[PDB]
């Protein structure tokens, strides 16, 4: 009856706590209006995107591929520097990956975010599978928040995350 | 209701579709082509068209006719890959 | 299946009925279009290319009186370019275009099923009255025309590489 | 051999502690139960076997050719490519082609003909993936009649094993050339 996330508010009707990563947090009630399976798939995809993005916002600051050594440790500056051909190849790779999602969303039914990618067979144990599902959701959420923060910090300081931390210019000087 | 019947060309079929994919009569002369054939055609056309376009991007006063002709394979590859899908989902 | 390419399936369009049909269509170009159109095109190419190969040899060997003055040392496509200015190629084009308008009528008949592909009823000397002889001759025509397409390609490209006509090339190399 | 229970197939497990993926077939020739990273789950095993056999054949040819080129060169190729070994010969032929020397189009001819075969054979792969009669690697090219009947099973396993070995060996050769600048025989 009562939401776990907000103990003083009634539990959202669609969020009954059975689905992974459900703590009854929906103050604005997106689940009432929009399809819950679609919302879950979108959340999982965003979490995966942002997990990779948060990892790659910091990895070049530690090591760069020999081809892209000259590219800036600032991820935005590196994006500007990469050039149309490499970005086009990345876009084609991403579109080839997203063709499978297109097929699974519009012409198939399955667990939200299940594209059949489990090469190492880490999800066969049900208990470990449940822990991994919740962990994926929560790490994706944390990565979304962290990567949004990272993008804005790079906008402000015009530097990488580690460089900003080391130089301790944590505070803004105004709009860029 | 008194309108004269509308004349249409010979061998005009019904192409309206509410299925997952059109009926493969939409592809006309290429209706019997295989989905694998369409896939290979699309990939080859895309590669050749991109190469021939790159060979002409800084257009000179005397461009190569063969490169001009082959540059038209990049738009062609789009149709081919769309057909590949259609033919894959029509059973072939 | 596909006797020609043993690791590929027999082409769907090719059922083995037509002469010189060894189930050869790896790229599946018979699926697109009408096979009658492709056979008409193949026989046109066969006859044209074997005429072309025999003509390349015969031009290398003998030349009509007074053509040496007009063409100089030109051979093959050089002769083509030299005589376009003179006007010989223009007259050939006019007459071949006449014949090809009538062949257009013939092709339209073929697509309607009235005419067998490549059949223009041209048999003055009467060879092929006997059905078995006609079948043999049809197979020989197709095979020789294919061999001649390849041969003329080889001759023209050997001229491109070396600048020598077929037999003049073969003599010295 | 085709020792279903000895050299390939059935309980054969390369890694005792970790079982193979369910998708990997134990009926396939060369099955030692080895697929830790689960590539078979991601990709069709027919495609993977086609790729493995193509790679093994190309690498076997490459290794045999490296040895043959080191021990002998055809009459006259030295004139056109000086003294070049392994990938150096490839680069030398391409540089002479650019320089304008004829007799230096060997790599272009190789590419043309091999690409012709691949283009005409590309359909075969598609038919195999579409549940066709053709097996992944079988091109029905057995003119001498060498592998037929009983031998077949020893021949397929030998082909796969020698192909994997040549895949390793050609990489070793190429990298040894890149470091030392020597050939297969030169290194040893
Ligand atoms: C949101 C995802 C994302 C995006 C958009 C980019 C974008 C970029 N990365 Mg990458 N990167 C990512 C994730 C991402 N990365 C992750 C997860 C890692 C950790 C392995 C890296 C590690 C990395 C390095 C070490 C470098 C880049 C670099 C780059 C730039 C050139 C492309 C390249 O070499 O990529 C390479 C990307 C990968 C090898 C991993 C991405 C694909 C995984 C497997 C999914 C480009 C701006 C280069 C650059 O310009 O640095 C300044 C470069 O040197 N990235
Ligand atoms: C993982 C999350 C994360 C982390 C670790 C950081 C870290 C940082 N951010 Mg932030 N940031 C994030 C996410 C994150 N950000 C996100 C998601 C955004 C929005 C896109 C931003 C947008 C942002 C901007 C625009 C800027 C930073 C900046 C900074 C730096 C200085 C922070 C500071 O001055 O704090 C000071 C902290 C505060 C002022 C606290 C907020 C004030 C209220 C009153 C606090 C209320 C507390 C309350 C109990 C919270 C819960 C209530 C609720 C339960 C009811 C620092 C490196 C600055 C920077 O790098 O400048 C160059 C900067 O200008 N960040
Ligand atoms: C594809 C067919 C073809 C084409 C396009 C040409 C084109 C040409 N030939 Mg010809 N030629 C051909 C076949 C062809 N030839 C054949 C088959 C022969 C052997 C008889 C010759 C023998 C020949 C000679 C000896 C000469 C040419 C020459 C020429 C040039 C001027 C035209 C001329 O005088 O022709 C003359 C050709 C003929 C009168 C014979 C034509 C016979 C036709 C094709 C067959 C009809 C069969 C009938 C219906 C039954 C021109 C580039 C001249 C030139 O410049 O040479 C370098 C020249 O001197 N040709
Ligand atoms: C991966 C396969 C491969 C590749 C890419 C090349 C590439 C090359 N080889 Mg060849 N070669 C190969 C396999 C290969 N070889 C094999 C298997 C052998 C042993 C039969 C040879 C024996 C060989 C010799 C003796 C020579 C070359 C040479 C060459 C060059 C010109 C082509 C030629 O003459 O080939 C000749 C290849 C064959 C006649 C057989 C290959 C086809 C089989 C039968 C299928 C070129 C760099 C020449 C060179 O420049 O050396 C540096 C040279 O002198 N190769
Ligand atoms: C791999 C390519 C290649 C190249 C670039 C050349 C180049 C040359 N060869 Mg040839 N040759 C080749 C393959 C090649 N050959 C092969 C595969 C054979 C065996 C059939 C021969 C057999 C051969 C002979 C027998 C002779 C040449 C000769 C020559 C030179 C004249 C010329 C530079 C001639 C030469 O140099 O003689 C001393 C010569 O007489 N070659
Ligand atoms: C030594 C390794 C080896 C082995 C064991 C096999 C075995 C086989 N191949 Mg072959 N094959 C090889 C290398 C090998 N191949 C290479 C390098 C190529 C690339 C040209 C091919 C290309 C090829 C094709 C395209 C096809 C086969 C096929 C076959 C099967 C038909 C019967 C046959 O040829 O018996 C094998 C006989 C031999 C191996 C004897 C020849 C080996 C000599 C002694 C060594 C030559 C060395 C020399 C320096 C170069 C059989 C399983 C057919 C099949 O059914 O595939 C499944 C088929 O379609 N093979
Ligand atoms: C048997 C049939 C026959 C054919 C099929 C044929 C075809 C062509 C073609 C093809 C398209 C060209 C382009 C061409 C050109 C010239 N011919 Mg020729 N010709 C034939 C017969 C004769 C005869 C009998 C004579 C002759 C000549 C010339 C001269 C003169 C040049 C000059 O005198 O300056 C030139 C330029 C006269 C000559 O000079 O011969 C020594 C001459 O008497 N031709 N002739
Ligand atoms: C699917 C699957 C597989 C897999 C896999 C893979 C490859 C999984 C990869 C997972 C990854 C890369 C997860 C990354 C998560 C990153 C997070 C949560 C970052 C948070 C950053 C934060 C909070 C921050 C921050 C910060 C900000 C914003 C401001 C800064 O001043 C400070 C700070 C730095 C603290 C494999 C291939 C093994 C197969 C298997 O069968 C199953
Ligand atoms: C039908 C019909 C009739 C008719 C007719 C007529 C006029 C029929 C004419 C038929 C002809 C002219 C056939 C010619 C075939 C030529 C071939 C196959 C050439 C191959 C060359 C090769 C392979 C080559 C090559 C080469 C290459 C590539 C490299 C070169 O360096 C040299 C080299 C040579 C080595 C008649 C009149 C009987 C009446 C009948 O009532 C109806
Ligand atoms: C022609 C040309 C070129 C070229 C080129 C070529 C032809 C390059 C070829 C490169 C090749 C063939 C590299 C192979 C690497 C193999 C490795 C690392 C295997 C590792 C195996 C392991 C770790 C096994 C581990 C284990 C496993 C899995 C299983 C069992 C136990 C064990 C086996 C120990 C260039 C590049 C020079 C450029 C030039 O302009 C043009
Ligand atoms: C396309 C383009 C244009 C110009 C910029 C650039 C070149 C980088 C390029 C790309 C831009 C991109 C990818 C921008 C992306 C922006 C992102 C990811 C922004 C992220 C914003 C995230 C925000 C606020 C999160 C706010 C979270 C809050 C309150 C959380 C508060 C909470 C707390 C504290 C307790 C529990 C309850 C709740 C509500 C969860
Ligand atoms: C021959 C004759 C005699 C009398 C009457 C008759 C009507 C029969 C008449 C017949 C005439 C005929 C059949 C004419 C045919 C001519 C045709 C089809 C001409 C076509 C010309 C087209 C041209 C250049 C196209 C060039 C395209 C270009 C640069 C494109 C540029 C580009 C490319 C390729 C890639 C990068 C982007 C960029 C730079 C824009």
């Amino acid at each position: 009856e009562m939401s776990k996330a907000i103990p003083f508010a009634e539990r959202p009707a669609k969020l009954d706590g059975k689905i992974p990563g459900d703590v009854g947090f929906d103050p604005l009630g997106f689940s009432d209006y929009y399809d819950l399976k679609y919302l879950r798939e979108a959340e999982i995809k965003h979490g995966r995107i942002c997990m990779l993005g948060a990892l790659g916002w910091l990895f070049p600051e530690f090591a760069k591929l020999p081809q892209f050594a000259s590219l800036s440790t600032n991820p935005l500056k590196a994006a500007t520097e990469l050039g149309p051909a490499g970005w086009a190849q990345i876009f084609i790779f991403v579109g080839a990956l997203e063709s499978f999602s297109y097929e699974k969303i519009y012409y198939g039914d399955s667990a939200p975010g299940d594209l059949g990618f489990d090469p190492l067979r880490l999800g066969k144990n049900p208990v470990s599978r449940a822990h991994y599902e919740v962990a994926e959701i929560k790490n994706g959420r944390l990565a979304m928040i962290g990567l949004g923060g990272m993008i804005h910090h790079s906008l402000l300081t015009k530097q990488g995350a580690i460089e900003q931390i080391m130089s301790q210019n944590f505070y803004p000087s105004g709009f860029p | 209701a008194g309108y004269s019947p509308v004349p249409s060309p010979d061998n005009t079929k019904e192409t309206y579709w509410e299925t997952k994919a059109p009926s493969s009569q939409v592809l006309g002369i290429g209706k019997d082509v295989s989905s694998g054939n369409y896939i290979v055609a699309s990939v080859v056309a895309a590669v050749v068209g991109a190469a021939c376009t790159g060979q002409c991007i800084p257009l000179t006063v005397s461009p190569n006719p063969v490169f001009i002709l082959g540059s038209f394979l990049l738009p062609y590859s789009w149709a081919l890959h769309v057909a590949a899908w259609i033919q894959r989902n029509n059973g072939k | 299946m596909s006797p020609s390419v043993p690791f590929l399936k027999r082409p769907v369009a090719l059922d083995g009925s037509m002469v010189g049909d060894v189930g050869f269509d790896p790229l599946g170009l018979s699926s697109v279009g009408d096979i009658k159109f492709l056979r008409e095109a193949e026989l046109k190419h066969c006859r044209l290319a074997m005429l072309a190969a025999a003509g390349s040899m015969a031009q290398d060997l003998y030349t009509f009186p007074g053509v040496d003055k007009v063409i100089g040392d030109a051979k093959m496509t050089a002769v083509h370019d030299k005589l376009v200015s003179q006007g010989a190629m223009g007259q050939l084009l006019v007459w071949i275009g006449f014949a090809e308008v009538f062949a257009t009528m013939a092709l339209f008949e073929t697509l309607d099923g009235k005419r067998a592909p490549g059949d223009f009823k041209f048999d003055p000397l009467g060879f092929g009255k006997n059905p078995e002889a006609l079948k043999r001759y049809q197979l020989a025509e197709i095979k020789n025309g294919r061999l001649a397409m390849l041969g003329f390609g080889g001759m023209v490209h050997g001229y491109f590489v070396t600048g020598k006509g077929p037999l003049e090339l073969l003599t010295n190399f | 051999l085709w020792e279903d229970g000895k050299v390939q197939g059935k309980g054969l497990k390369a890694i005792p502690f970790s079982d193979p993926p369910e998708s990997l077939p134990s009926d396939m020739v060369g099955y030692v139960g080895f697929d830790p990273l689960g590539f078979s789950t991601l990709f069709d095993i027919k495609f993977l076997r086609e790729a493995e056999l193509k790679h093994g054949r190309a690498a076997m040819l490459a290794a045999a050719g490296a040895i043959a080129q080191d021990i002998f060169t055809f009459p006259g190729v030295t004139s056109v490519i000086g003294d070049a070994k392994m990938t150096g010969a490839h680069d030398a032929f391409l540089k002479a082609a650019a320089d304008g020397n004829p007799k230096a189009n060997a790599m272009s001819q190789l590419f043309v003909w091999i690409g012709f075969f691949e283009l005409v054979s590309m359909p075969a792969l598609f038919e195999t993936l579409n549940g066709g009669e053709r097996a992944p690697g079988d091109f029905y090219f057995d003119p001498l009649g060498l592998g037929k009947g009983s031998g077949r099973a020893r021949m397929e396993l030998a082909e796969i094993k020698n192909g994997r070995l040549a895949m390793i060996g050609i990489g070793g050769m190429v990298h040894h050339y890149l470091l030392t600048g020597k050939g297969p025989i030169g290194t040893i």
